[PDB]
């Protein structure tokens, strides 16, 4: 079936790419910003989290 | 030279005050401490004021 299988099949690749959103830097130094709050003093932090 | 597989003890390094720099790049001296690093190297030379 081909009507039933797209609509799944773009949702799931959708939530797919979401997921991989997460990996990105987005132009900064690191994706997570975990390592950014423990590696970096609060004024220096806040940038990298905005 | 290259320092590894021990327990790094940088209290020493910031109650002192006879250095005139301090500033850190990247990594804040605030949170140096209870960071565990694979491996640190420390080079050393004597420049002008």
């Amino acid at each position: 079936l081909g009507k039933l299988q797209d609509v799944v099949n773009q949702n799931a690749q959708a939530l797919n790419t979401l997921v991989k959103q997460l990996s990105s830097n987005f132009g900064a130094i690191s994706s997570v910003l975990n390592d950014i709050l423990s590696r970096l003093d609060p004024p220096e932090a806040e940038v990298q989290i905005d | 030279k290259r320092i590894s597989n021990c327990v790094a003890d940088y209290s020493v390094l910031y109650n002192s005050a006879s250095f005139s720099t301090f500033k850190c790049y990247g990594v804040s001296p605030t949170k140096l401490n209870d960071l565990c690093f694979t491996n640190v190297y420390a080079d050393s030379f004597v420049i002008r004021g």
